[PDB]
């Protein structure tokens, strides 16, 4: 048996990566089982707020907040949580 | 929480 998704074929006990419609990382498995079935889970991630962006663990963005430049950056931490610091030389 | 996926041919 194996899944088909997204036009990719995964053999029973494969394990991958996809993108859900709205934007956040899942971590999948094939199962097959019979019929093909295979399952998504909600990746550790960080959500921007303002953007509501989806930013992977050790990923680092920048964005404008009433005139101020940031650096931000994704710790996950299994909270998604992620900080940002004002931009300096 | 965000939602998962899943499939299997018929669906
Ligand atoms: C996704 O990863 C977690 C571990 O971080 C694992 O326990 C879970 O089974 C995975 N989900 C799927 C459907 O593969």
């Amino acid at each position: 048996d194996q899944c088909i998704v997204d036009d990719i074929t995964y053999n029973v006990q494969d394990t991958f990566h996809k993108k859900h419609e709205e934007g956040h990382m899942l971590n999948c498995t094939c199962f097959g089982q019979g019929r093909g079935r295979w399952k998504c889970d909600p990746v550790d991630q960080c959500q921007d707020s303002e953007t509501g962006t989806f930013y992977q663990i050790g990923d680092s963005w920048e964005k404008y907040v009433h005139g101020v430049r940031y650096q931000c950056y994704c710790y996950g931490r299994g909270i998604g949580e992620w900080h940002c610091q004002p931009l300096q030389t | 929480g965000l939602p998962g996926m899943k499939g299997h041919r018929g669906f």
